């Protein structure tokens, strides 16, 4: 049913709630461009091996079983990258590491050895689909308050004209770097507890 | 030695890739609450990342450099598949070593391992040696200081993070938000070495 | 075009030598050896497993299974175990329900020890003797709106050993039952029809087991009695699932059988002679009864205590027939109620409201010394809440303060 | 308002159990001291922004220009009536003046923007207004360029404040410096506005590079000042008449004033002297070795101990006793620690001239880990059971 | 272990003539429920009844036995009960000479008794209340035995009385006492005096340690970490030297002994002296026309750990030794905080005070300051000389946790030292309160 | 046992997905070694001046237009082979085609260079109107790579692009400016002496200077490093021998 697959957005949001998937997020968002294609390879590398391993969960074993799921994540994302690298190899270069890490990022490992490992395979899909976009979610908004402040454009194109231009605006330098992604994520972290209450830590 | 002596300096404070890089962080702010207890974790990371250095570092440099086997042809495009599949094989190897050959051992270092057996931290310095091709008798020296690296940053949070115990973090922050910011702030007291050469 | 099956090649053995090596390094190193754990210190019997699979769970397949109410969940937190070797590595999980000072003897909660090695078991000599027993319902009598008396007629009348206060486990298999056919009288029809209880219905596909505390004291055997409690969902949510075993117990009919089991042992009264105040609410009538008739009835202590029980009108009362003869009976037992609000015809002269501030205006506010006794409490915890604040407020400590509840 | 005698006046309040004497000592006190220590830094610092602006501008400028030019910003516009002139001869009557009109006006929004945070979440909170603010604010106005627009400091304060302690939970529960912070998020979000050339002289369109980043580029003898064309010696730098920030200079005028918080006890004296030899034994280790290249190599320790920031840093940055160790043979760590950085990150490192800022920061991250050091070391001692 | 080089001394008004003199009548005698920490009320009494000395009052339903005794013949007046009916004060009203007798021994048995005729007697008798466990303050359980018994032969509390007056007073009963304590120990007596010399006795297994230096130096948590650090698993026991006397006195003749040498001092009193008067004497009838016209506070025992004495209080505590008193600094100053107050006191020198050397102040109880986190400002540093770091560990404490106190050192502490402590905190902390609080749960989680 | 049962599923998965993982792999190297050249051909159009925009057209001018050539730096003549392919980056990675420099060599802080480079020129039939050189330098951070486009008379800049920099944005990495590149037109890269005097000058050149070039606006290092890299690459060590034959002619 469409109603249970919005819970990774807010209600059980992969970055939020727990600590999967943070260095993505943290490396990449210095663009818009990129932490698009960041999420879309994300969302549909963890759908189809979670789609994959569940279809296949009856008859691997589980002795060796930490080689036969890394194999087969690994056969879609070694094709991921060549696709990049042959359309949108502009913005591959800019990645570089990142878009072979999401080998070990871990909402797939998380997401394959809790949900797929169990599940019917279309409901494992529909989880990874929503994992995927959850996670999207808070790539996206990190991007866009992180670009918009670093250069006045969103997606590479001007909405703040720059000082440079006579504009009304002077870039922050400090959005550029890494510590901009570490409070932006906490500040995130705040309001989400924070008009969600239940998800408040416990004391001792 | 200056290269050997330099190249070891260098990955230890220049680009601690726990801070410098951010790799590894799913752990990095997840186990870190006691010193005593993520020093046993940086010491795992150290000898998985001085082991799986230079053995993917031989096999690269052996039979997936383009024309090292066969002259015209390569095997790029399973670096990858070759370096989780050594990383993985390694740590089973090792865990199941350590709970067998030397059991008091499995206390400090042995139940640790299941938690690091694929990583950001690991998978990324393994990318890194094999873009800047190094050698074998350097690669192996990068690898200690990535692990010894990594095992300070984390034990300085951990250190942090006790220290903090007296504080009055707001209720919705209360744990992971006050971590990142506590991460942050890491990040902009390690930029001090961003120019330096080595 | 050449290249793509030598790429095929080296990834298949690549691959290959991988997981040879694993499997080579697997079947040198791992023991797999024959692991033995003694249910007793040196034992008269003793149980042979392979490693991996949970203590609990592999004791439960030879026998001598725990009191633990969530079968291997960890929900329960009272599986409470003993061993002293094997193992002293406690658990992080395990100081939920385990403290300092009781783990250094080799407690261990069984649901989080997972076996490695050799380790033994040091079980009290009373938990060995649990087993099963089948028996017929013979009298379900409607005592109240929401109770019921449920009468068993044990097997061969054997005089099962038990304390007072303990509970039994009991069995119910899968079921369709409508709450239309229940046992209620004319009277209490009116209650049922007031918010339309007959309508609900409850369907359940799986074996069901829970724990049932006896009404009759030990030194009555061969009948054993076991009040049961409304299964019906709140109102507020309908939806709710209604409430499966009890259910399955209030559609039970009489002279048909149901499978009982498990007499463990809990909530003792206390081996002290001191003057006992005895709260009950709701369900608890048959551990206080129980408890009641124990010492006076078998042990003949010359002890003193007295019963309160809170209901919300006349029609919830009963055991009158019993407790207004004891109490004439002996000097040493005394026992009172009080009606939340009785109906017209009651006819009611005495205590009303709560049972909270009749006891404290009656008999607390103007004790000699109300810090040398025990308090028993059995009930629901909105009357469970104001009891035990007001006894800490009396001044009475946790090791005089004694109570359990019947499954929420 | 009468509703400042709360903290005019006493409380007024007894004690109730356990120890009914107590010490006079107490926060709000502290606080204060340290808020008057800085005094006989901060006069001569805006003395000598005044004095570098009208020394700069009249070497410049001269005629009809210079008469468009001091009716031009309202620097000049404001302090040419109120009191004073322009001209080269020029007083305390116009030097002091252009330095409180370059200096007010910063403190007065740090202030104001600093406290509206603090007043806020102190009352979602609804604790006491706390008095850990005023040391704050005014060491981070002292360490600002004069020629810093208000609203970057503005942003730079919240910054330090809200991110940095007040989240943490108030004074004495934070782990890194506040005023630290708040001068880092500028440090790196606006190198155009906080390092340079254009930045440490308040004369308009004037170019005058920093006095330590000079050597960088040249021998000893590349100290030239050109306000009116001189040599810049170690007394001319000790006194404090180079071209600087708006209150790290005059280390003489600065030492005097924290002599008396360090004999009172309010700062440890321990850090203060690690980072001292620290400094002077890295420094003769880097003298010793030279080189031709990277001409900062030959710089001694006495003409470290004067440049640039590191006076202040080292007398009030380090000795912060929240942000620093605990321990007394921790405190020793510490302060040797700094005082490595302090002089590694400034001699080594070409793309930043000034290093205590960041050295400060990158030791208050490892200044528990000594702490945890000691303290096992002190309980395997217990363990060995010795006391 | 011979001397010390940390602590401060405080410089108060009204110092004690350690001259013994005669004291006022007294009326009413009473025993506090609340300082024995842990023990819980069961009274063998009830309101209007008539007691005899030495006579059981009151027991423990926690520990086995250990009953408290009256300690004076008369007839009980009334039971002030408390908040959630804790016993608050159990007073007495004096009539009569009614006694219960004792054994009696001969000074040459006394060293060779039998150890468990010693504890049946002294158990019997009821002074065994006076001995405290190290790592909790607790009095011992009935049948407990530990291998050191430290005897306090000095004091350096804060206008207190000097135990060689008293000491050289009843002599040869210290000896007595020394030498049947020397048969309850299965270890050493250790008994720390100050460089003078005191009554000895001939037994080996006692000894005599020097000790001297500030403050801190004289109490039995100190003397414990350098002559038998005390841990977990070794407990040991502490006694002031008044109740040597008694013991002594109890195992000479056969009574018990209740008198007391309370040293009335104050910046408030009159004319300080050492009063002669009985254990638990009512404080107000005590201090009468003592305290000069004005508010003051009667705070029982020593003015860094005293516990205030107003209504129920108003008695002498069993662990006391001295009775202070104290003007009640109501009063608020404009800028007073800033002001440098030559009569001011501090241990920083944040003030004129130590300027001006040997300046006496006449100390009020004033708060200086509302609550604030501590920083702290490495005040702690200069006061607290056993081989520990405090600066953090009193972070730990005032956290809440208790693990990492008990690994710190925790244990060989109590609310007789720490308040040092709280004494020179800046941010006006409870750590002596703290303290306490950790190591019930400790105690209770153990 | 597991031995079978494990063996049999990992051979047949490796065999499942090793033949879409190479069918993939060896598919698209085409399309990606086609896809690496337009990064650098729009550079190298947009400094040539021959504006093209879409891949499409920017190859098909390129092709129509520039011919590569290789130049020997010793002795400043042309060398045989092919250019297109030539790997300019990794020919300072070997000995057999580099030489590590010296202390007085080293000036452009790059202690690497190739023995035989590449120079494009462009072309309007049989005759070149603009020859492009490739210069590379080390600045603050990291290195800086770039196109110096001067005319057959071998003294004129036509135009200056850094296609990378990775300097930090604002101050450092300004040599993208258009406003700044624009500055470099009509500027002489010798004198009279055939000396470089190409000169960064802080603080604004001189209007209508013919050797100066605005300094960047607070980086010092930056302006320093872009100076060290002419200095070094216009001298008799670099594309002077080649720079003499482009005034000698048969260009
Ligand atoms: C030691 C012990 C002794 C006991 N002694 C007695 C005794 O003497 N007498 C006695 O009557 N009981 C006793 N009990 C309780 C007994 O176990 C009951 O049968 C208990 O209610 C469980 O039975 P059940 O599973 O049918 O009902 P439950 O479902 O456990 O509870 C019934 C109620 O819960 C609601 N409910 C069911 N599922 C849900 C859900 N998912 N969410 C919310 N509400 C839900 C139902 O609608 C109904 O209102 C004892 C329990 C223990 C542990
Ligand atoms: C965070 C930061 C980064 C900087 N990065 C560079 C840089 O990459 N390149 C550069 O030339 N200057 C950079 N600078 C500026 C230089 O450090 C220095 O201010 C400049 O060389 C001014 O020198 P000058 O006074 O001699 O003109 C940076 C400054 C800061 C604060
Ligand atoms: C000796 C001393 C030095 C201080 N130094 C600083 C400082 O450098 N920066 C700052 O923001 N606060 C400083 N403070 C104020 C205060 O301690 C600081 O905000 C703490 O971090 C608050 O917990 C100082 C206080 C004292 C007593
Ligand atoms: S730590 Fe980086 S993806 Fe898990
Ligand atoms: S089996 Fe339920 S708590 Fe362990
Ligand atoms: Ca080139």
């Amino acid at each position: 049913l469409k109603k249970s697959v919005l819970a990774p957005v807010l209600d059980n949001n992969p970055i939020a709630l727990q600590v999967l998937g943070v260095c993505s997020a943290l490396a990449v968002t210095t663009k818009l461009e990129t932490a698009f294609v960041m999420t879309l390879a994300v969302m549909f590398v963890t759908a189809l091996s979670n789609f994959f391993v569940s279809l296949i969960r009856n008859h691997i074993p589980n002795s060796v079983r930490i080689i036969v799921q890394m194999a087969i994540i690994a056969s879609l994302v070694i094709v991921v990258d060549q696709i990049l690298k042959a359309y949108l190899y502009d913005i591959s270069k800019q990645l570089s590491v990142f878009v072979g890490l999401i080998i070990t990022n871990c909402i797939v490992m998380g997401r394959a050895e809790a949900f797929a490992m169990k599940s019917e395979p279309i409901p494992s899909f529909i989880d990874g689909i929503g994992n995927g976009l959850g996670y999207g979610f808070v790539l996206m908004t990190v991007g866009f308050f992180r670009e918009l402040l670093g250069s006045g454009k969103l997606f590479g194109l001007e909405v703040l004209p720059l000082i440079s231009n006579g504009g009304w605006y002077q870039p922050n330098g400090l959005m550029l770097l890494a510590p901009s992604a570490f409070f932006l994520i906490g500040f995130m972290i705040w309001a989400i507890r924070t008009f969600k209450p239940e998800q408040v830590e416990a004391k001792e | 030695m200056e290269h050997y002596i330099s190249l070891l300096v260098k990955s230890i404070f220049i680009e601690n890739m726990a801070l410098s890089f951010f790799l590894g962080m799913c752990t990095f702010l997840a186990v870190s609450k006691k010193v005593k207890t993520s020093f046993g974790l940086g010491i795992a990371v150290i000898v998985v990342l001085t082991i799986s250095v230079p053995v993917n570092n031989l096999v690269y440099n052996l039979v997936l450099k383009p024309d090292a086997l066969v002259e015209g042809v390569d095997l790029s495009f399973l670096n990858f598949i070759t370096f989780i599949g050594v990383i993985a094989a390694l740590v089973q190897i090792l865990e199941m070593i350590l709970d067998r050959f030397f059991p008091p051992l499995y206390n400090a270092l042995g139940i640790f391992l299941p938690l690091i057996t694929v990583n950001c931290a690991i998978f990324g310095g393994v990318s890194f040696m094999v873009q800047r091709d190094y050698s074998f008798a350097e690669s192996v020296v990068y690898g200690f200081g990535s692990g010894v690296g990594w095992m300070l940053a984390i034990v300085a949070l951990a250190g942090i993070r006790e220290k903090m115990k007296y504080s009055d973090v707001p209720p919705g922050l209360r744990g992971l938000g006050i971590t990142f910011i506590t991460a942050g702030l890491m990040a902009l007291g390690f930029m001090s070495f961003s120019g330096v050469q080595l | 075009m050449s290249t793509i099956i030598f790429g095929v090649v080296m990834f298949t053995l690549i691959i290959l030598a991988l997981v040879l090596v694993i499997l080579f390094a697997k079947s040198k190193l791992v023991p797999t050896g024959d692991i033995t754990i003694s249910i007793n210190g040196d034992p008269e019997k003793a149980i042979v497993t392979q490693p991996g699979g949970k203590l609990l769970t592999a004791l439960a397949g030879a026998g001598v299974f725990v009191s633990s109410a969530c079968g291997g969940g960890g929900s329960c937190g009272q599986c409470r175990v003993k061993i002293k070797s094997g193992g002293g590595d406690i658990l992080p999980t395990e100081l939920d329900h385990i403290s300092k000072g009781e783990a250094r003897e080799g407690e261990r909660l069984a649901c989080q020890v997972a076996v490695k090695a050799d380790m033994d078991l040091e079980l009290p000599e009373e938990i060995f003797g649990v087993k099963k027993w089948e028996c017929t319902v013979i009298s379900n009598d409607n005592k109240a709106t929401f109770i019921k008396e449920l009468k068993l007629a044990i097997p061969d009348g054997e005089s099962v050993p038990f304390r007072a206060g303990g509970y039994i486990q009991i069995e119910a298999p899968a079921h369709h039952v409508k709450y239309a056919d229940f046992d209620v009288p004319e009277k209490y029809r009116g209650d049922w029809d007031k918010f339309n209880l007959f309508r609900y219905e409850s369907k359940v596909d799986e074996p069901i087991i829970r724990a049932y505390s006896m009404a009759n004291y030990p030194e009555e055997f061969g009948i054993i009695m076991l009040n049961v409690r409304i299964a019906t969902p709140p109102p507020n949510n309908p939806n709710v699932p209604p409430g499966q075993m009890s259910s399955y117990i209030w559609s039970l009919k009489a002279g048909d059988k149901c499978t009982i089991s498990g007499p463990f042992g809990e909530f003792f009264a206390k081996d002290t002679d001191a003057e006992m105040v005895f709260i009950g609410g709701g369900a608890g009538m048959a551990p206080m009864r129980s408890h009641i008739f124990d010492q006076l009835k078998r042990l003949k202590s010359k002890r003193k205590m007295s019963y309160w029980y809170g209901a919300r009108s006349k029609r919830e009362m009963f055991y009158v027939e019993d407790f207004d003869g004891l109490a004439a009976e002996n000097d040493n037992f005394v026992w009172h109620c009080a009606l939340s609000d009785p109906q017209p015809e009651d006819n009611w002269t005495g205590y009303t409201g709560f049972i909270h501030n009749v006891l404290y205006e009656n008999y607390l506010k103007d004790h000699e010394a109300p810090e040398d006794c025990e308090y028993y409490m059995c009930g629901p915890p909105m009357m469970n809440a104001a009891v035990i604040n007001m006894l800490k407020n009396l001044g009475v400590e946790e090791e005089n303060i004694l109570l359990d509840d019947f499954g929420g | 308002y009468e509703a400042a005698a709360t903290l005019f006046y006493t409380p007024g309040l007894v004690t109730k159990r356990s120890s009914h004497v107590r010490d006079s000592v107490d926060l709000k006190r502290i606080m204060i001291m340290v808020w008057l220590a800085v005094f006989p830094a901060m006069f001569w610092g805006m003395y000598n922004a005044g004095g570098q602006a009208i020394a700069a501008l009249n070497h410049l400028y001269s005629g009809d220009q210079l008469a468009a030019i001091v009716a031009g910003n309202w620097h000049y516009w404001l302090t040419e009536m109120l009191g004073g002139t322009m001209s080269s001869d020029a007083g305390w009557g116009s030097k002091m003046l252009l330095g409180a009109t370059y200096f007010l006006p910063i403190y007065a929004t740090v202030f104001i923007v600093g406290g509206f945070w603090e007043v806020l979440f102190c009352m979602v909170r609804k604790h006491e207004v706390n008095e850990g603010f005023f040391v704050t604010s005014i060491l981070f106005a002292l360490i600002v360029p004069p020629t810093l627009p208000l609203w970057q400091a503005a942003l730079g304060i919240t910054f330090g404040v809200v991110v940095a302690k007040e989240v943490f939970g108030g004074t004495g529960r934070n782990f890194l410096n506040p005023a630290l912070a708040g001068r880092a998020f500028l440090f790196f979000a606006y190198p155009a506005q906080i390092s340079g050339d254009l930045v440490w002289t308040a004369a308009d369109g004037y170019s005058g590079a920093y006095a330590l980043s000079q050597w960088a580029q040249g021998g000893a003898g590349a100290l030239i000042n050109n306000a009116t064309g001189q040599t810049i010696t170690w007394m001319d730098a000790f006194i404090g008449n180079i071209p600087g920030s708006i209150g790290e200079v005059s280390t003489l005028a600065l030492m005097i004033g924290a002599a008396f918080i360090v004999y009172m006890g309010i700062a440890s004296w321990r850090i203060i002297g690690g980072v001292m030899i620290g400094m002077i034994l890295l420094s003769t280790l880097f003298n010793v070795i030279g080189s031709d290249t990277n001409a900062m190599f030959n710089m001694p320790w006495h003409w470290h101990l004067v440049l640039g920031g590191f006076a202040f840093g080292m007398f009030f940055m380090a000795t912060d006793p929240v942000s620093a160790s605990f321990t007394n043979s921790g405190k020793w760590a510490y302060g040797i620690l700094i005082g490595v950085m302090c002089v590694l990150i400034r001699v080594v490192n070409p793309a930043y001239p000034e290093g205590m800022m960041l050295a400060i920061l990158f030791a208050n991250l490892f200044a528990p880990l000594f702490d945890h050091v000691v303290v096992e070391r002190n309980i395997k001692r217990r363990l060995a059971r010795y006391g | 272990m011979i001397t010390i080089k940390k602590g401060l001394d405080l410089p108060i008004a009204g110092t004690p003539s350690q001259v013994i003199s005669d004291g006022k009548a007294i009326k009413k005698v009473a025993l506090l429920g609340e300082e024995y920490v842990g023990m819980r009320p069961t009274m063998h009494v009830r309101v209007g009844d008539e007691v005899k000395k030495a006579q059981i009052l009151f027991e423990d339903k926690k520990n086995p036995g250990v009953k408290f005794t009256s300690p004076v013949s008369g007839k009980v007046v009334e039971i002030n009960r408390g908040a959630k009916r804790v016993l608050q004060s159990v007073v007495i009203e004096v009539a009569g000479d009614d006694q219960v007798t004792f054994d009696k021994f001969e000074a040459n048995q006394l060293a060779s008794l039998n150890r468990d005729a010693i504890k049946t007697q002294l158990v019997e008798s009821g002074l065994w209340t006076a001995f405290r466990t190290r790592p909790f303050s607790k009095v011992p359980a009935i049948d407990s035995t530990s291998e050191a018994i430290f005897v306090t032969a000095m004091d350096t509390n804060p206008l207190a009385a000097e135990p060689t007056v008293v000491i050289n007073e009843q002599s040869e009963a210290f000896v007595a006492g020394l030498d049947v304590l020397s048969a309850l120990t299965t270890g050493k007596v250790y008994v720390c005096k100050k460089g003078t010399s005191l009554p000895r006795s001939q037994q080996p297994n006692v000894e005599e340690h020097v000790f001297d230096g500030p403050h801190p130096a004289g109490l039995a948590g100190t003397h414990m970490h350098f002559l038998y650090p005390v841990s977990a698993d070794h407990v040991a026991w502490s006694i002031n030297y008044q109740d040597v006397i008694a013991v002594g006195q109890l195992f000479l003749t056969g009574e018990l002994y209740t008198q007391r040498v309370v040293s009335l001092a104050g910046p408030v009193v009159n004319k300080p002296r050492l009063v002669r008067t009985v254990m638990g004497a009512s404080l107000e009838q005590l201090v009468d026309s003592e305290i000069m016209p004005g508010e003051v506070r009667i705070i029982s025992g020593s003015v860094l750990s005293g516990t205030k004495a107003t209504g129920p209080h108003a008695y002498l505590g069993r662990y006391h030794l001295q009775v202070s008193v104290l003007r009640e600094g109501r009063d608020k100053e404009l800028f007073g905080w800033a002001m440098p107050g030559k009569n001011k006191f501090s241990v920083t020198r944040s003030f004129l005070g130590h300027l001006f050397k040997g300046q006496v102040y006449n100390m009020t109880t004033t708060t200086n300051g509302s609550d604030r986190s501590m920083v702290p400002i490495g005040n702690y540093e200069k006061v607290m000389p056993l081989d520990m770091e405090p600066t953090l560990l009193l972070r730990d404490l005032c956290a809440g946790d208790s693990d990492s106190a008990v690994r710190l050192g925790a244990l060989e502490l109590d609310e007789e030292d720490l308040a040092l402590c709280t004494f020179v905190c800046p941010g006006k902390y409870e750590y002596g309160q703290l303290l306490r609080e950790c190591l019930d749960k400790i105690e209770k989680e153990g | 046992d597991s031995i079978k049962k494990t063996l049999f599923v990992v051979i047949a998965l490796s065999l499942v997905c090793s033949i879409i993982v190479s069918a993939a792999a060896v598919g698209l190297r085409d399309k990606q070694k086609e896809n690496a050249a337009l990064d650098k051909q729009s550079k190298i159009l947009q400094v040539a001046g021959i504006e093209a925009k879409g891949s499409k057209q920017i190859v098909e001018l390129f092709n129509k237009s520039i011919e590569p050539r290789l130049v020997d730096f010793n002795t400043g003549d042309f060398v045989e082979g092919d250019a297109a392919n030539y790997d300019q980056r990794k020919a300072a990675k070997e000995a057999s085609e580099s030489i590590k420099l010296t202390a007085e060599q080293d000036k452009a802080k790059i202690q690497r260079r190739a023995n035989v480079g590449v120079v494009y020129l462009v072309k309007d039939g049989d005759k070149t109107s603009k020859v492009i050189l490739p210069v590379h330098g080390n600045g603050l951070w990291s290195m800086m790579y770039a196109f110096v486009a001067v005319e057959t008379d071998g003294n004129t800049v036509s135009g200056l692009t850094y296609y990378e920099q990775g300097e930090t944005p604002g101050l450092g990495g300004e040599v993208e400016n258009p406003a700044w590149r624009a500055q470099w037109v009509g500027k002489k890269l010798f004198d009279e002496n055939h000396k470089p005097a190409i000169k960064i000058v802080k603080g604004g050149a001189p209007q209508g200077s013919e050797h100066g070039v605005d300094g960047l606006s607070g980086a010092t290092l930056t302006s320093n490093g872009v100076q060290n890299t002419f200095d070094f690459w216009l001298g008799d060590m670099g594309f002077g021998p080649f720079l003499t034959k482009v005034r000698d002619g048969g260009l």
